[PDB]
RNA sequence: AGGCAUUGAAAGCGACCACCAGGGGCACAACAA
């Protein structure tokens, strides 16, 4: 299964760990991929002419700054559990650098061959499969019981 | 120019050809941004990016197959139909339908660019292209452009919903060429007329003509030769070549070096060449056919008789 | 060096064949999007990768038997045509039907590569050709396009109602390569001066070679041979596994990759082979045969003397 | 190698058969297209598709009694020829015209391979061949293609009228193998050298010589024996067997499995086995006989003693 | 087991179970095979270095945000007021889900051999009997309603 | 009929007016500059009740004085379509993003 | 010059068309001795 199923699974898993709209609310696609539109927006924003980790540490402070624009309830690794300030701030941190190692270095260098042409002609089926995979995962999360 | 030029065609179109070819080799250079498109996505292959040097690989923008044949083919029907030659009304004797069992036999389109269905057989076209490929690369000769359609009312939502009229498409960018030959079989002196008139009057290819896809047709040379030159492939990597892998140079410049690299492939290609018309004579040639395609007189009795020369051989050997 | 070759060619046409062939072993490099197709899909078949380490089973082209001989009788035909050895008008005394009843029984193109239909009997070709195949497997080397036909209005729906103008069709991409070996049994020399001119002067090959089909043929040796030599499929397997089946190549490093490949097939073939021109003596062979297209008092002495050959070959031995 | 051989051989032909037999065992690979047909369709019989364990019936190709037979002959004709040891030119003393009187009945292929028209009696070819089967069942192992045949104008219509011309025919895969033992019965050694020489030297088998039907000729093994080992039928089922038909091999583990199953058999045959060539002995002799069919002097010295010998045996108990 | 045949009228059932139009509208070939045709064009278009089941997820996305740019009168689930509309998407989400499952493994994978050029050659085959298929279990309805 | 259509069942008519991307006559570096904008919260600061909400970020826009040379077309028209399409090029003055705002021109017909 | 603050919601295509004609043997050889 790994090589591509792990990859399209942990690229929402991992987003879901740090940012969760709870689904009876009804919300947007816009609202739903809100890390990895602003993930992919900031990787095809720039060119190749500087290194991929020069791109996550830049990035990881952009989406880490838009979840700063976000109200706390959608912050499930704040909101979900009572901790000191300074180490929830910083699983929050490595839970956001993490999700941009996966999204640079497989789904952008790997799976979208590194290259800038072949995801811009793929980013509304690389979001319809994140978001479909959201709902799956959640609606599962929530329902499995029942 | 042209008065010798006469001496070079045939009298009337003859049944089967005999090595009468001509040539057009011209570079055609992007204006107004163009969509060469197939499948959704900019059609582009993996090719060498030169000959000698430069064996490098490098995915180049192609102009595929008919999209540089029925741009020149439909700007040739609209001109026979102000001239009256040929008419769009379904009760006129003439009428000619483009694309179907409805075809006229008989106009300057169906003898020279060809027709395939109907009862009365089909006819192969004499004007023949092959794709045309970008002299650079495609990474550095596209960009992708995202479009919207709202609601008159300024806005994405009529009814508080949201319209999902949103995409983005891919477009080439000006100052893109690609180096093309056209080639002619067995054509009269008329037909030569015709068909090169085509080639320098037509201006939109492509996707969208209505917002896109003008473009500078600049042609380089003019080839009489008993058989068929270069590839457009063989040229593109010529020329790449020649121009040392910096393509990001002046449109004059681009085009001498084309006329250079012309000359520079036609010394080795195993055909009798009867006249090759390049620089001072070929700038001398354009003015003298664009004064024809200026002149009201000229052009109708010109392509007068071209259209007689067809309904002759629609007569005679055609689909009578 | 041409100078040197006629020793070894019969001097006229001899009854029956005496084992004195001629060998072209060339590489047909795809130009632009060629359409080897039958039954309305590219043709396809499955064979070993290569002949001893990469034993894995590979679909690859096939440009099926007749697609490769076509174009270069009906480029030779067009020569006849041109330098008025034969005609196409239905009242001429040297009228060449091709592929017809009324066919001539006595020029150049059905004395080398025959004919079959009425009374005065048939003629084998001297010319031997076989189906060749890509040297890469078909999933890299070929791509889906589809087409529509839009009414002359520039839509589908001019009518009201939809055209039915859509579908698609296989091409094969650029820089493809169908390794193969032509061979030209008991000829003259000016046959051989004729048959090679065809290889080196055709250049559109499969459907619709009036948009499509160009090709780049690199004749990488010419062999003189007391017998027939390796199949098309076992030197496209031969240079697979010479290439380790990494095929992303140059086309000049595929080329001396060829020669050098077949040179150690011929040492494994029970034939005497006289003159192995390869290389250096190659490239000074076709340069000039090049000198002899390109000049209108050599190209028409020496294809005149073929007629006169081919004729006396007809009276005296064929169709009378 | 050959120089042991050499005792095995008679020193001239007798008139009588005294046993004798040498047997050729191959696999004859196809590479471009065969067809093998008798009354336009592809010969098929329904058989059992292996001896012992896979006991079902089973529709194979047949590569019909005479298809392996002529292609041989008429290549070794034609080293005759190109050897000066026979001619073709009407009112030559050493003429050989192929099925007539005018057949020498001196050379080698009217010793060997037998003659039967007009006065001075009849001759019994003393190579012994049979009809060849595919080791694969008939639907795995050909395919049909459509032919066209345009007017030379590049259309099927020549003056709006069809031109009747479209058929289809059936042609046998590549990669498809035919087991084959023939047999020769009272050879001398340079009559074993010729014989030997024809099935290495030819390459085309089938139909339409001129465009298709290229094969590979894997020599597997020679077996000399006191007469006729198993029938070609015997060695396709029990080669079919061997594998359970999991026959999608590559052709090196094809003829290795060959080499084996034809050893197992010749354990049950009641044959006295002089000597049995096979593998590295196999592919030295191979080896010391292209030798001979690639050096002039040794050839012509051998196929001229050859001449001498089967001369002989017409003077003395032959046509003379 | 037999799937490796006989799969076309299962496969149009499958979207008739969360997608419909009614003949009496007289409708398009391309309104009639709508779901078929966001599925083949996906697996068709998506690189090829991807296998199985990336293509589900992004394939199903691909059909749930494309029905939802469509009338509730098309959607034989969604229109269902008995049922609370959380409830109508848990039936939405696994009827896609399944079909689309079908679409991947049964005909692409199976059935076209997993090859993109056999699904090519024969995908417009493959549409009609999809649309005869469509008519025929359209006049079974009728027929079972009455 | 002018202009064109494509959504329906009824058919699509393609465009009878004709144009290309205009390019300005002088340099990009020449012809912008980039502006800040800021939305504060309406009590006039940008505290919206003791935190800052943040509405800033600048914008590249055209200057004046800025030329677009282009050439439109029309085809197979009658003379009130002219009279309708020459009026349109005549008559509209709001062209870009930010109508409600900004980018006003004035086209010369030459 | 200070603190502050570099955005935000939504949308991610929609319709239709997936071919069209016409050809589907043509010539001869049926035994030779």
């Amino acid at each position: 299964m790994t090589e591509k199923l792990k990859l399209t699974k942990r690229l929402v898993e991992e987003y879901r760990r740090f940012y969760q709209v709870e689904l009876s609310k009804k919300p947007s696609t816009h609202a739903i991929l809100l890390p990895l539109s602003k993930a992919l927006e900031q990787i095809l924003s720039v060119p190749d002419d500087w290194d991929e980790e020069e791109l996550i540490l830049q990035g990881s402070g952009q989406l880490q700054a838009a979840l700063d624009r976000q109200e706390v309830y959608t912050r499930p690794i704040i909101k979900d559990k009572s901790v000191a300030y300074e180490t929830r701030q910083l699983q929050e941190l490595e839970a956001i650098q993490i999700f941009m190692t996966t999204c640079v270095r497989d789904l952008f260098g790997e799976m979208c061959k590194g290259d800038r042409a072949i995801l811009q002609e793929q980013r509304n089926r690389i979001k319809s499969g994140a978001e479909f995979a959201y709902r799956l995962l959640a609606l599962e999360a929530q329902q499995n019981q029942n | 120019m042209l008065d010798s030029l006469k001496s070079q065609f045939q009298p009337s179109f003859p049944r089967l050809a005999s090595g009468h070819y001509v040539h057009f080799l011209m570079l055609r250079h992007s204006q107004s941004f163009p969509v060469f498109q197939t499948d959704g996505v900019l059609n582009t292959t993996r090719t060498q990016a030169g000959l000698l040097e430069k064996t490098d690989q490098l995915s180049r923008l192609v102009m595929f197959k008919r999209k540089q044949t029925t741009p020149e083919r439909l700007a040739g029907r609209e001109l026979l139909r102000n001239l009256g030659l040929t008419s769009a009304d379904k009760s006129a004797k003439n009428l000619c339908e483009y694309n179907g069992e409805g075809s006229c036999k008989q106009c300057p389109d169906c003898i020279l660019y060809g027709f395939a269905i109907g009862d009365s057989g089909s006819e192969r076209s004499k004007v023949y292209s092959d794709s045309a490929f970008s002299l650079g690369a495609y990474e550095q000769s596209h960009r992708s452009f995202t479009f919207n359609a709202p609601f008159e009312g300024g806005t994405m939502s009529e009814a508080g919903v949201m319209r999902s009229a949103i995409n983005e498409l891919d477009h080439i960018l000006p100052e893109v060429t690609f180096p093309t030959v056209e080639s002619l079989r067995d054509a009269t002196y008329e037909g030569f007329i015709y068909v090169l008139g085509n080639l320098l009057r037509t201006k939109r290819y492509g996707a969208q003509e209505s917002r896109t896809g003008t473009m500078k047709n600049h042609l380089v040379g003019i080839v009489f030769a008993d058989g068929e030159i270069f590839s457009n492939l063989h040229l593109t990597q010529a020329l790449y070549d020649q121009m040392g892998g910096e393509l990001n140079k002046p449109i004059s410049e681009l085009c001498e070096t084309a006329a250079t690299v012309a000359q520079d492939l036609l010394n080795k290609e195993p055909v009798r060449k009867s006249e090759l018309i390049f620089g001072a004579h070929l700038d001398t040639l354009l003015q003298e056919v664009n004064d024809i395609y200026q002149n009201d007189a000229e052009l109708t009795k010109l392509l007068g008789s071209l259209y007689q020369q067809t309904q002759d051989y629609a007569t005679e050997f055609g689909a009578l």
